């Protein structure tokens, strides 16, 4: 008696996303979708216990006892969706088995990139300085310092929602004398036509 | 063979015996018991033990240890709502019904002082109240539409799942045919007249059909009701005062012809 | 709503004097559970007397089986002894062999 | 229905016994759950509370270590007896609802972090960076940054301030932090976040920005020897609008 569905799922900001869970059981009495955000406990989404597909807005929850198989559906996805996605029924002595969850990572739509690296001042401090590379494509992963005295943020995409505007930023900083912006990105394969000031 | 699957919930307000029980049959037999005085879910016949893990008997105590507790502030709310004095009784029944034809039923009721108060339509998921203070308990359970939908499925599919499981755990009891020992005697029933008595007994499933024929019409019948022997096995019987008279029988698929 | 029982009282096999059978008295369609049943053997309470538990009939009343193995004798009457709340005098029913 | 659970965060020494408290603010709980999380593995069940009943622990759960008791039909209180660095983690609270289809209601938090010593617990350092000339030139468009350092442990909530106002719209906050000294464990982490917004806004002077972090960190009935109490506390940074 397990329950299955996929580790990981990525897709792209505005598209339908099936999160498939499948189980097998002597006994069943009802299908639960929880979501569950980093560091926060699980939110009800669905439960389904008849046979057949039930909206709830953006978001879908269908079922087949027969083929011991549901799956979330989620359109027109957004920002926001990027959280965990739990899974559970009630078996024939009503307790609740769990899935390991889907872990949703929903990459932006970046349509006008121009990738630049740029230069901040801290507003107190004048030796304190941060490097930021922004406005780069999903296609562009930045990868960790393989340094100790130099850090490296991963890419965190921005919604500017007053202008309907996305972007993509990694931030790096040091100490280290040597430290400039050009070669601050250095580990990772960055586009040809990066802007540098 | 058709079969059925019923449990039933017992409370009591004032008790002695105890405040809560219930108990499961398959057929006519009981197969399981808890009890507030237990507070443990038993077996009642050795083929449930037999076969049910260890476990099995752990989860639903829990589960019946926690259903106890409900039907104890639902039979206060009851009675509160009346302004009822005196002892009360709250009883809920929910069950089976696997026929011959491969066709089911489901069923959902509840009844307060031994009257029907609610009665649940698993085909258009509401709940029939029989009075405003049945009712006000009816817009409350009609609220939470998932409980409604969850009850529907583990009547219609679960229910049934456990039964044929059963069926297949004491299939040597329950799924056995132990056919009548039918007799005809005569025996004057008052001054003058004469009356023919079809006894019958030592049969199983307790479903039985007797009557009279005269020269072919159906009889004005006298009867006696299905009665256990307490061998596990049932007996009854049928009676009526120039015309020949048979003793037309039918149990368990075969059907018997008694002419006297 | 308060049923009262039906006392039902007969022999498991067809009973002839001398060999041995089975005293059942059932009670039946009653309602409220609080019951109280016993045999007897011309006024007397059967000592060792065996029962089927409370069991419970879907009209919502319960009922019950209380029997004794014996041994029927032309002499000797048999009867049941049954106490209820819709009983105000407790109701006894003899066994019509 | 509402589960609530009380601390949402705590640090505790080695050997000590933390006891985390959950009620059910509407409703009567007839059953609580307790689940555990990790970094990073599933949400797993460790007991069950049940009223008028014992506690039902699973595989890993060591009834030894956890005691967990159902107080009222509102309350159930899991405590650690004596706490070690390994038995740190993410403690999510459940109430099942009265009807049988077992829909669970989450109590929010706790965060549990046990350290052998407490001179390690040390508030954040915060530090704002005022968006780029060269960046307003192309983008027409001003990145603001916040950087949260040399904390201890990862007790860190991070919020901005647009004119008084808390803002998401145009905000992106790390979801890991950053180890500073990764090759030794127990390091201090650093945290950064971003806020962009118009060319024109942030040329306003009289548009007022700033960075708040949260900390965390220590309890009243904690005792300190030292260097500052790291208690619970909020470290800020500011800027304002330059043409
Ligand atoms: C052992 C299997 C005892 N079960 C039990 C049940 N079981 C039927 C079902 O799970 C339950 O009625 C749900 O509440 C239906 O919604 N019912 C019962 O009345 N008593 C029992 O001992
Ligand atoms: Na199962």
């Amino acid at each position: 008696q397990n329950i299955d569905q996929p580790t990981e799922m990525t897709a792209t900001e505005g598209a339908i996303v099936q999160i498939n869970c499948t189980y097998q059981t002597s006994g069943f009495n009802g299908l639960f979708w929880y979501q569950q955000h980093a560091g926060e406990a699980p939110t009800f989404l669905s439960y389904n216990v008849l046979d057949g597909l039930e909206e709830k807005g953006r978001f879908s929850s269908f079922l087949s006892r027969s083929k011991g198989y549901s799956y979330l559906l989620l359109k027109e996805l957004q920002m926001k969706d990027s959280a965990s996605y739990l899974c559970a029924f009630m078996d024939s002595n009503y307790q609740l088995i769990w899935g390991a969850g889907t872990k949703l990572i929903i990459k932006p739509d970046i349509q006008n990139p121009d990738p630049a690296v740029y230069q901040l001042r801290d507003s107190k401090s004048s030796d304190k300085s941060v490097c930021l590379f922004t406005d780069f494509d999903s296609q562009t992963n930045v990868s960790q310092s393989k340094d100790s005295d130099v850090y490296i943020t991963d890419k965190c995409v921005l919604d500017m929602r007053s202008m309907d505007f996305k972007s993509n930023s990694a931030v790096a900083w040091s100490n280290k004398s040597d430290f400039a912006c050009a070669n601050a990105f250095n580990n990772s394969i960055i586009p040809e036509d990066t802007f540098f000031p | 063979r058709t079969h059925s699957l019923r449990y039933f919930r017992l409370g009591v307000s004032d008790p002695i015996v105890p405040e809560f029980i219930s108990v499961g049959y398959v057929d006519s037999h009981p197969i399981t018991t808890y009890d507030s005085v237990t507070r443990q879910k038993e077996p009642r016949a050795p083929w449930m033990a037999e076969n049910l893990a260890p476990d099995h008997w752990e989860r639903y105590t829990q589960l019946l240890r926690g259903w106890q507790q409900m039907f104890k502030v639902e039979l206060k709310r009851l009675q509160r709502h009346y302004n009822h004095s005196g002892s009360h009784t709250y009883q809920r029944m929910i069950g089976c019904e696997l026929l011959e034809d491969g066709s089911t039923t489901g069923f959902l009721q509840y009844a307060y002082d031994g009257q029907d108060f609610l009665i649940f339509n698993k085909d258009t998921l509401s709940w029939l109240a029989v009075d405003n203070v049945a009712h006000t308990i009816k817009q409350a359970w009609e609220a939470n539409q998932h409980e409604l939908l969850y009850q529907k499925n583990w009547l219609e599919e679960e229910c049934i799942a456990w039964l044929k499981r059963f069926l297949e755990y004491g299939k040597d009891t329950l799924q056995r045919t132990e056919p009548p020992l039918v007799r005809v005697n005569r025996k004057e029933t008052f001054p003058g007249v004469t009356a023919l008595f079809c006894k019958a007994h030592g049969f199983y499933p307790p479903e039985i059909y007797m009557t009279w024929m005269k020269n072919g019409e159906e009889i004005e019948i006298d009867y006696g009701d299905i009665l256990p022997s307490g061998d596990g096995t049932y007996q009854a019987w049928a009676s009526i005062e120039s015309n020949l008279y048979s003793c037309h029988v039918e149990h368990s698929g075969v059907h018997m012809v008694l002419q006297v | 709503i308060q049923r009262t029982p039906k006392i039902q009282v007969y022999s498991r096999h067809p009973a002839e004097n001398g060999k041995s059978n089975f005293l059942n008295c059932y009670v039946s369609g009653f309602h409220p559970s609080d019951i109280e049943v016993d045999l007897l053997k011309n006024g007397e309470r059967i000592e060792k007397v065996e029962h089927s538990d409370l069991s419970f009939s879907k009209d919502w009343s319960f009922y019950l089986l209380y029997y004794t193995e014996f041994t029927p004798t032309e002499k000797d009457e048999y009867a049941c002894r049954v106490n209820h709340v819709t009983l105000s005098q407790p109701k006894i029913v003899k066994w019509d062999r | 229905a509402v589960v609530s659970q009380h601390p949402s965060w705590v640090i505790s020494k080695s050997g000590t016994s933390v006891k985390i408290e959950c009620r059910s603010l509407d409703f009567q709980a007839t059953t609580m759950f307790w689940y555990r999380q990790f970094p990073k593995q599933s949400l797993m069940l460790m007991a069950t509370s049940n009223e008028g009943s014992k506690a039902t622990y699973e595989q890993g759960v060591e009834k030894d270590k956890f005691l967990i008791n159902h107080a009222s039909l509102t309350l159930s209180t899991l405590t650690v007896t004596s706490a070690h660095p390994e038995d740190s983690s993410f403690y999510i609270c459940s109430a099942r609802t009265s009807g049988d289809f077992g829909e669970q209601f989450f109590g929010p938090g706790t965060r549990l972090t046990v350290l052998e010593d407490l001179k390690n617990v040390f508030p954040p350092e915060v530090a704002v960076f005022e968006p780029s000339e060269a960046e307003i030139s192309h983008t027409q468009k001003a990145t603001l940054v916040c950087l949260a350092t040399g904390f201890y442990p990862d007790h860190v909530e991070l919020s901005w301030w647009v004119n008084g106002k808390e803002v998401h719209s145009g905000v992106c906050t790390d979801p890991q932090p950053l180890k500073e000294q990764p090759a030794l464990n127990d390091s201090r982490y650093a945290l950064s976040s971003r806020l962009r917004v118009s060319a024109t806004f942030w040329q306003n002077p009289r548009n007022h920005f700033r960075c708040q972090v949260q900390f965390y960190g220590l309890s009243e009935n904690d005792e300190w020897t030292q260097r500052a109490k790291p208690v619970t506390q909020i470290v800020s940074a500011e800027a304002w609008g330059r043409a």
